[PDB]
């Protein structure tokens, strides 16, 4: 108790048992939904499971993260495109 | 946008690509939270106070 | 490994860089174009080679992409 | 015999232009090939 | 309150009244002006205007 | 009361006080989350 | 899609880019709802009935 909180010394355990394999993204979506539902209960601090290994959401796992990283590849290719444009100008001079 | 959603610890949406299921970190994690045949998953719950 | 693009102006080959992170999953990604007839990239995660690609021809350009590592 | 050397001296300029165009074409091919292959690698299995 | 929807002259009168209210330091301490600012003017005014 | 609703003449005020500067997008996400939570309470018309 | 989400007043997600924090409208708004040092934010709540 000098370092942790009291609740971490007496945690609870819940198991959800199905009949089919759950190691695919489609079932991971439902697992995350269940984890959020459990966390939203009044009086619960945090829930850790496969989608929240350390109790916090996995980084780089939101849809807006995927959206916000969509344009980095175009930024990476910029130099090689600028070189092509300069080559176009020099080719025009050669034509002259 | 990506940095903001990471810093805020937002959890409105979630998605894990199939390629992440082959990394060693998630290979170890699925042996820590899921049954050997993958039919069950366990949750750890911590109260307040 | 923070998910931001970085660039190197022009450096003599061979070139190497080592990065470290604590995140469960990252997306290594790199491109390179040289003045030689052959160029190769290689990505190593925890002393394991994840990707290696070679391009051939004048002013060859290559890339190494790993979706999750 | 004075006109012929002029025609001889005209030629070299055009060949240099063709060589530069060939170099530009090779560089453009490399750049666009890399871009297309990179995009196809990233977009593969994205409908998952 | 007005018989007709409040217009430019209403805003001028409102601004003058707000300035004079802020002048009286002894009684008035703070006036949060939402109708003056365009970002929040929608809330401070009724639907009929 | 002829134009507005009764509740607009007697509003409530809530303040959330932290120790760090909050004028960045990352904190604005949490502020919007709090605003939605307050609005979803039964009996609340709007939060600004 | 954009017009549909604007007309319906949808609020499932939210994001404000860093560039918006420099506009005068949000420069005024942050002096209207946040403390001068930016450590606190106030909310206005209106009941029903």
């Amino acid at each position: 108790f000098r370092h942790f909180s009291q609740a971490k010394m007496n945690p609870d355990l819940m198991m959800v048992e199905t009949d089919r394999d759950l190691r695919n993204p489609a079932d991971f979506l439902v697992i995350d939904k269940i984890a959020k539902a459990l966390k939203n209960v009044h009086g619960i601090a945090q829930v850790q499971t496969i989608t929240r290994p350390d109790g916090d959401p996995i980084e780089h796992s939101t849809i807006p993260y995927t959206i916000g990283q969509s344009g980095t590849t175009q930024i990476m290719n910029n130099d090689y495109m600028q070189t092509n444009l300069d080559n176009l100008l020099k080719q025009a001079d050669d034509l002259q | 946008m990506s940095q903001a959603f990471d810093a805020a610890k937002n959890d409105d949406s979630f998605y894990l690509p199939p390629e992440a299921f082959e990394t060693d970190d998630f290979q170890r994690g699925m042996k820590l939270f899921m049954s050997p045949d993958g039919h069950a998953v366990r949750f750890t719950i911590i109260h307040q106070g | 490994l923070e998910g931001m693009p970085q660039r190197v102006e022009s450096t003599p080959l061979p070139w190497s860089l080592t990065l470290q992170t604590t995140l469960p999953s990252v997306m290594p990604h790199i491109m390179a174009q040289g003045d030689g007839d052959s160029i190769t990239c290689r990505v190593t995660v925890d002393d394991v080679v994840k990707e290696e690609r070679t391009a051939t021809g004048m002013n060859a350009e290559t890339f190494c992409y790993v979706k999750a590592a | 015999a004075d006109l012929m050397p002029r025609m001889v001296a005209v030629m070299p300029a055009q060949i240099q232009s063709m060589k530069n165009q060939k170099q530009t074409l090779l560089n453009q091919y490399q750049v666009q090939k890399a871009q297309q292959d990179q995009n196809m690698a990233m977009q593969e299995n994205a409908t998952a | 309150e007005g018989e007709e929807p409040l217009g430019i002259e209403a805003h001028a009168f409102y601004d003058k009244m707000v300035a004079d209210l802020r002048a009286d330091t002894e009684h008035v301490q703070h006036v949060q002006d939402f109708w003056g600012d365009t970002l929040t003017a929608s809330g401070a005014q009724s639907v009929d205007g």
